[PDB]
RNA sequence: CGACUCUCGGCAACGGAUAUCUCGGCUCUCGCAUCGAUGAAGAACGUAGCGAAAUGCGAUACCUGGUGUGAAUUGCAGAA
RNA sequence: ACCAAGUGUUGGAUUGUUCACCCACCAAUAGGGAACGUGAGCUGGGUUUAGACCGUCGUGAGACAGGUUAGUUUUACCCU
RNA sequence: AAAGCGUGGCCUAUCGAUCCUUUAGAUCUUCGGAGUUUGAAGCUAGAGGUGUCAGAAAAGUUACCACAGGGAUUACUGGC
RNA sequence: GGGCGGAAGACAUUGUCAGGUGGGGAGUUUGGCUGGGGCGGCCAAUCUGUUAAAAGAUAACGCAGGUGUCCUAAGAUGAGC
RNA sequence: UCUUAAGGUAGCCAAAUGCCUCGUCAUCUAAUUAGUGACGCGCAUGAAUGAAUUAACGAGAUUCCCACUGUCCCUGUCUACUAUCCAGCGAAACCACAGCCAAGGGAACGGGCUUGGCGGAAUCAGCGGGGAAAGAAGACCCUGUUGAGCUUGACUCUAGUCCGACUUUGUGAAAUGA
RNA sequence: UAGGAGGGCGCGGCGGCCGAUGCAAAACCCGGGGCGCGAGCCCGGGCGGAGCGGCCGUCGGUGCAGAUCUUGGUGGUAGUAGCAAAUAUUCAAAUGAGAACUUUGAAGGCCGAAGAGGAGAAAGGUUCCAUGUGAACGGCACUUGCACAUGGGUAAGCCGAUCCUAAGGGAAGGGGUAACCCCGGCAGAUAGCGCGAUCACGCGCAUCCCCGAAAGGGAAUCGGGUUAAGAUUUCCCGAGCC
RNA sequence: AAACUUUAAAUAGGUAGGAUGGCGCGGCUGCUUCGGUGAGCCGUGCCAUGGAAUCGGGUGCUCCAAGUGGGCCAUUUUUGGUAAGCAGAACUGGCGAUGCGGGAUGAACCGGAAGCCGGGUUACGGUGCCCAACUGCGCGCUAACCUAGAACCCACAAAGG
RNA sequence: UCGUUCGUCUGACUUGGGUAUAGGGGCGAAAGACUAAUCGAACCAUCUAGUAGCUGGUUCCCUCCGAAGUUUCCCUCAGGA
RNA sequence: GGCCGGUACCCGCGCGCCGAAAGGCGUGCCCCUCGGGGCACUGCGCUGCAACGCCCUGCGGGCUCUCCAUCCGACCCGUCUUGAAACACGGACCAAGGAGUCUGACAUGCGUGCGAGUCGACGGGUUCUGAAACCUGGGAUGCGCAAGGAAGCUGACGAGCGGGAGGCCCUCACGGGCCGCACCGCUGGCCGACCCUGAUCUUCUGUGAAGGGUUCGAGUUGGAGCACGCCUGUCGGGACCC
RNA sequence: CUAGUAACGGCGAGCGAACCGGGAGCAGCCCAGCUUGAGAAUCGGGCGGCUGUGCCGUCCGAAUUGUAGUCUGGAGAGGCGUCCUCAGCGACGGACCGGGCCCAAGUCCCCUGGAAAGGGGCGCCUGGGAGGGUGAGAGCCCCGUCCGGCCCGGACCCUGUCGCCCCACGAGGCGCCGUCAACGAGUCGGGUUGUUUGGGAAUGCAGCCCAAAUCGGGCGGUAGACUCCGUCCAAGGCUAAAUACAGGCGAGAGACCGAUAGCGAACAAGUACCGCGAGGGAAAGAUGAAAAGGACUUUGAAAAGAGAGUCAAAGAGUGCUUGAAAUUGCCGGGAGGGAAGCGGAUGGGGGCCGGCGAUGCGCCCCGGC
């Protein structure tokens, strides 16, 4: 939108806005970042932490769906289950959920879980999701 | 460069101009297409307008494995199982692939099954007017014949979501799920100084 | 009162701005696939009652023929 | 030493020279400034491009606040 | 004897990134089909050095010379 | 006599790699500060005192000097002197 | 006597080569930083980097002498063509605005400012004091992480050339070798 | 000041709204009247002769005094600098609107023949010749012209070219080359075969094709006439030659 | 006596002047002690006339970003230099960036900082004319035959008579 | 370019036409001379709107706020963070 | 004596009489004791100061317009610069053209929509002025929803305190008490790299009751993000123009 | 989309793919080799004929150092077997392609005007109010536009139906069998060199050297040896569609430019002109509705002038719509002693301003509305 430029508000103002003295000259400074280790290197250093050199190993063709593994927490296992379903149950009947179905792979322990029992069939878990599962009177089923 | 930003690196340092491809032609993309689809449409008419039978894969790559999508044609086994000769298949509407396997028997039976399904609801005319030859049909079902149009044939993608009700039992509660992952992955490390303690067992004692 | 210089106004010059246009340009999109030893593209010279250029044509030379249309071409003259 | 800048302060050998120094006359051959007055006033000897020689230096291209020789000096008609 | 003192030199100078190489440490991680097993690649901590010492890999000449600039800067008058 | 006549002769030569030589030629470089620049110096890393104006900071090619080392003891501690 | 690979030999010279330097001596002059002849602790001469000579020659550099003369003392006069005036024809450079001075201050040499001097229409021909006059983004000097020609003991390369193996490349004989 | 922001003004389109205009739109002109701190705006008068404006939203090649800015136009300079080499013109008459400059006659001079004379090669291309002519052009002028317009004009067995080779160039088979191209002696059934024969066969084949000189080499012409303009030798007359 | 010092200023430097204070009670500790011995913390409950003067809403918190990184001048302290309208520092202010009144004239000297106006009064500086305002009222000194002398900075004059 | 004055003029002489050598190439009795007014590397087009820490310019109004020439690092000192 | 102002309240006026109008006129308490003085109860409404002039289509009135005169002020702009009127450069004049843009990545701010989601951006379908519009997919496309490790790998077991806007309860109220968002500060728990630790169980190399740490993370104990649009800024691009 | 990612890189500046997944479009084929041997069954050419893009007869020739047929790894040759499958031309069309024609309604009344296409009145068409022309803003004046109608000519090798012809002992499918089972050589592959790549102990390619195999060969993104595992079969060839498209030809559009803009060129523009050449390269649109483009008289050598004539208008007069500024002439006015212009004041002249400046409102008395 050109009219609301501020270029638009130094027509007749000498220098556009970029001073008498230092110019707008054309790369006073160079290109890009030129001078990452020299003119530039307070500014690399600051903002910029680690940039320069080489860590860790490299990994020759690197196909990312061999390290595809989605995750989600207990905390969010009972959205999973649907109202009329979490009705049926007694105190030894549990609801099974397949996180797989939802596209999960592992179940992660963040958050809390209500006491009603809860039957999780994962592809993996960690210590914890299970250990509150279990607390919960639930079980853990491993499926591939 | 100056202010905390982000490191730039935008790759305009060739001659980027001559080689900037616009999309203008993108509304004339698509009545072309849906022309030349209308031409084909007639042109093969009753033939089914999205082409041949696909059988049922799984798709590769962890990643994917759990999904079904179409593939590109039927093995030989799966049409032979089926009784569709090999060179009469591509001349009634079902394609082929001499190059697929059929490593598990559940995904053979599946695209057996389409198959026959395809047979029950498919109908020949014949290659003349009068003779009715082997695989040919009766006049009644040729007149009821239309072009059909669409996914006649849908492959759902994968396992539809259910969440079952059961009873928690006292087994269930007791597996560990955590310590059988460790302990299996302990044994997939383990596997070679096993098997060198054992090979080298037969060597010397 | 005058001459000269400067200046204000009216009129008249000089020049081609402005406005209003536009058989031109630019941009996008679509369809099609057709040069040549059977001599192409390009070059040259000719050619009309009155023509230099452009356009057209080739000693059948601003055209011959067929077909369609249906009474002009036009700057002047003439067969009509 | 004072008042006093009214008047005057030259001809030549050698040197591009300012400077200098001799010859000679003279009353005297004082000292300075004016964009170190004065190149659209001259001249172009020197210096100060490009040619060339010598000496010293440099491996060399070349250097020389060393010596040498040859090397374009434009315009007024405006204002004052 | 002990309290204590001792993390170099009584105190204030005496020293060095990334990339690379090399060494030490784990009965360590990887080489992506699975293993054995040389080799290689990593993790942590040192050394090989940048003295222009926050760290390019670097000889002249130009009087045959060029360009962008500088009165931020010399060579002449002027000024203190 | 199925040798045109001679000379060399599986060495020359060719092709591909390897080492050496190679301003004949190509490309490029040839720091900075600096009472102009150059030459000199280093005031570029860096310590003590002073300049420095009794807190701290504080310049100059300011002043008088120093540094790139040396030490199994010249490190540690105890005792005696 | 120290030293060197050898220690500048024959010759030549204040030379187009000598700083000092206008060297010292003589000659030329009235008077010579000039010239020529000598002298040689030669800043920094010297032998095909050729040394020393040299008749003839030279639009080559330099000194002197006779003749000649407006080069000069010292200017005057004459001729033609201009300039000048007229008819006709008729540009360009340059141009912030302009156009009289003195002193002061000021970016330290003003046409304009401050304070003084002054100052009267309109025109013609000349002149070279000023306009720090015109011409040209100083060629000197510096700066630039701009060049280029040339050089080499700069860095990195390269054509060429030399050298070896293999290939082309077959045949068979001996001597030391394994 | 450098710099930042806000609120406005102005220009041209697009979506919408509201309107003016042959009873005179836009643009332009004015010593016309006003509004606003200002950017700007509104009206009057004139000129013109067919388009235009305001508001909301939105968009952009959107605002000039500079850049030794770009293109065009215009001044002062200025009726000025200037029209000065190659010795030189004068008198009558004709012509004509108009004569220093055209034409005829007379006089006075110059080039002085290594010419300011008579003819060509290159280069030009109609400038050649006649008739006529308003402007322009011929740095004054012109009745005039190397200008403008309309016509006319270049005649060859004998002059040339054409033929031959020079230095040299191009080139077929072959050699190289990624290919364009580069190599001619490298020697190949080298291009071409030539000659006698036809009524067919014979012989011989050697250093070999083409291009390259209007000054080299070379079949053959002379004299006299003729036009406004062609010819000395192209046309006519006569006489020859290859 | 800058690179000597016993002594030792003026100016400038640091800290404090309560509600973010104090106490009692009963708890914690893996720290500390011979030890409730302490150190600290936790919970509870009470008190605390706001604890010098003056002045006043806060960068208090955070983000995004422009320009600048040639300075120069004056009083004072101060280094090199014979000195300089010279070179280099310390504190403050000015100019740069800013007009206005005065110093005749001037970037930073004196006054003073600003919307467009009416009236009044001032600052620096002045009141013979130029030039608004007294040839005002007083007292002395000076007589220049050198251009007497006459404006902070500032446009000099010294030793000596 | 012009005037006067000069150098040479049987020779390493002057000259026309033809032909050969083409750009890091030619050609040079050598001056870096000449190669079409262009030469210490011609001319033409393109890559190319080459790059510039350097010079010049950078277009309407009002209102409000309003600086810096100092620190550290940089082949850094006319620049930048 | 000068400048401003002219009243919608502050003053002032009517409500009673006298008086042209100034102004006066009543009663009672206190005071001196002349003059007279001071206080008193107070109410309803109302509420832009005047008097005369001059001119009235005129030779009038004023004017932001034009010219001229006079006094005071007053150097030429743009630019670089510590400093420009400069003996610094550019500018003879006029008209027209003439320079921070487009695009990609990112960031902060602001607006819009939806929200643990959010994008329909490659396609498909449909659409008769529309290359538009409208529908569809996504059960995993991008970004977000989880991080620490070089990697093998493992992956948040649920927070207290101080100050706090605001609400509520109590008090005649000043003061008190209760709960306390955002934000600031303080101390922790948990996940992970590294270190340390080890009951039990177990497939003997795994698990991990308990217990940890002057260590490290762009962590968690707050789900806030995703899409679009605009300014500004950095960067790549001819990149503000020459 | 992966993805500015893995990787590559003075690991600096920077550079940078692929697999998976989702779409568009989908289609697979044919050779060589052991396999005619009672028999080259194949092919070219001349000539002759006919139904003529070909078929037939015949004579020459190619080819056995190999034409045809089989066969291509998915296989295949064989053997057996109920079985199951196969030949073409007519006739009319539908679609797509080009072309020519035909198709609604006012020019009714008044005014202005040179001109009515403008205003007012009264009407009409509209599956047609896209656009253009015609003397000023025209749905109805003309061409066109909407709906479609008609007539002519093609290419087509796509399918839609009626007609006759009836596919086979050959081949193919399918069922079993196990005997066979042939599969591309200076090539692969390895070394080394150079180049290239994201490809890192070497991604492709190329030179040279070495140089294969047939329980064998090529791969599984870190060089190496062994055991296993997944995977494919190079060294011969053809193959639509989805994609690209500053040229050619034919169209249709636009929030683009409006004669210094837009292409260099709106015009006899790659023209004039320049350069030996390669090359360089402009300027330049607009009378009027209609030429009605100015007869004639008079002065002049002429060009022209003055009268006149045409026109709505020439003062719109053949570089002619409008017609700015710089700069210039004439007429009128004003001022001036080495600049002028400028800012504040006011005074004098001008020139201009009547919304420049009012004559109305309340009581009243009639005399009518
Ligand atoms: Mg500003
Ligand atoms: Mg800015
Ligand atoms: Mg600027
Ligand atoms: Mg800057
Ligand atoms: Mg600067
Ligand atoms: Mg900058
Ligand atoms: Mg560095
Ligand atoms: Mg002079
Ligand atoms: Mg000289
Ligand atoms: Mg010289
Ligand atoms: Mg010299
Ligand atoms: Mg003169
Ligand atoms: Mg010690
Ligand atoms: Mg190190
Ligand atoms: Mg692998
Ligand atoms: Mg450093
Ligand atoms: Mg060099
Ligand atoms: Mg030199
Ligand atoms: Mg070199
Ligand atoms: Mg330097
Ligand atoms: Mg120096
Ligand atoms: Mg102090
Ligand atoms: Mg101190
Ligand atoms: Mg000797
Ligand atoms: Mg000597
Ligand atoms: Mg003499
Ligand atoms: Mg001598
Ligand atoms: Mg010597
Ligand atoms: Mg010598
Ligand atoms: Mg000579
Ligand atoms: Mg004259
Ligand atoms: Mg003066
Ligand atoms: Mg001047
Ligand atoms: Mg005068
Ligand atoms: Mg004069
Ligand atoms: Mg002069
Ligand atoms: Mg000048
Ligand atoms: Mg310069
Ligand atoms: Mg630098
Ligand atoms: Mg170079
Ligand atoms: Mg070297
Ligand atoms: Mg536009
Ligand atoms: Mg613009
Ligand atoms: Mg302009
Ligand atoms: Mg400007
Ligand atoms: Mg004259
Ligand atoms: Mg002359
Ligand atoms: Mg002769
Ligand atoms: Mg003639
Ligand atoms: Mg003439
Ligand atoms: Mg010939
Ligand atoms: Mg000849
Ligand atoms: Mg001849
Ligand atoms: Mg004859
Ligand atoms: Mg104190
Ligand atoms: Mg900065
Ligand atoms: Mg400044
Ligand atoms: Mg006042
Ligand atoms: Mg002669
Ligand atoms: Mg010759
Ligand atoms: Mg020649
Ligand atoms: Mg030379
Ligand atoms: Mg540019
Ligand atoms: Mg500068
Ligand atoms: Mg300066
Ligand atoms: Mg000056
Ligand atoms: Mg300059
Ligand atoms: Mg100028
Ligand atoms: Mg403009
Ligand atoms: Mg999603
Ligand atoms: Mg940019
Ligand atoms: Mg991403
Ligand atoms: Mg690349
Ligand atoms: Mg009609
Ligand atoms: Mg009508
Ligand atoms: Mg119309
Ligand atoms: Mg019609
Ligand atoms: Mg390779
Ligand atoms: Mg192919
Ligand atoms: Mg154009
Ligand atoms: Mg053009
Ligand atoms: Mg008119
Ligand atoms: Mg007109
Ligand atoms: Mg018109
Ligand atoms: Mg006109
Ligand atoms: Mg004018």
């Amino acid at each position: 939108t050109t009219r609301f430029k501020k270029n638009r508000k130094k027509r007749g103002h000498v220098s556009a806005g970029h001073g008498r003295v230092g110019k707008h000259r054309k790369h006073p400074g160079g290109r890009g970042n030129a001078g990452g280790m020299h003119h530039h290197r307070i500014l690399f250093d600051k903002y910029h932490p680690g940039y320069f050199g080489k860590v860790g190993m490299r990994y020759f063709h690197k196909l990312s769906n061999r390290f595809y593994t989605p995750t989600v927490n207990v905390e969010r296992l009972w959205s999973m289950v649907p109202s009329d379903k979490a009705a049926e149950a007694g105190g030894d009947k549990a609801p099974v959920v397949d996180v797989s179905q939802f596209g999960y792979f592992k179940v992660l322990g963040k958050g809390m879980l209500p006491e009603k029992p809860i039957v999780v069939k994962a592809k993996l878990i960690s210590k914890i999701a299970e250990k509150k599962i279990k607390a919960a009177g639930g079980a853990v089923v491993l499926v591939a | 460069v100056k202010h905390n930003n982000v490191i730039p690196n935008g790759h305009f340092k060739k001659h980027w101009q001559n080689y900037v491809k616009t999309w203008f032609n993108q509304p004339a993309r698509k009545q072309r297409r849906r022309i030349a689809r209308q031409k084909k449409a007639v042109k093969i008419f009753p033939r089914p307008t999205s082409g041949p039978l696909r059988p049922i894969v799984q798709c590769q790559t962890r990643k994917y494995n759990m999904k079904a999508r179409a593939g590109r044609g039927f093995t030989l086994e799966e049409l032979k199982s089926a009784g569709i000769p090999k060179k009469l298949a591509p001349t009634i509407g079902i394609s082929v692939d001499h190059r697929r396997k059929n490593r598990s028997l559940e995904g053979m039976q599946s695209n057996i099954q389409r198959l026959k399904t395809y047979k029950a609801k498919l109908v020949i005319f014949p290659r003349r007017a009068r003779k009715v030859k082997a695989g040919d049909s009766t006049p009644e079902e040729l007149a009821n014949a239309t072009q059909v149009q669409g996914d006649y044939m849908p492959i759902a993608r994968g396992e539809k979501r259910s969440v079952e009700v059961v009873k928690v039992t006292e087994e269930m509660k007791e597996f560990k799920a955590y310590g059988k992952l460790r302990v299996e992955r302990m044994n997939q490390r383990q596997l070679g100084a096993r098997q060198k303690k054992a090979a080298e067992a037969e060597k010397e004692e």
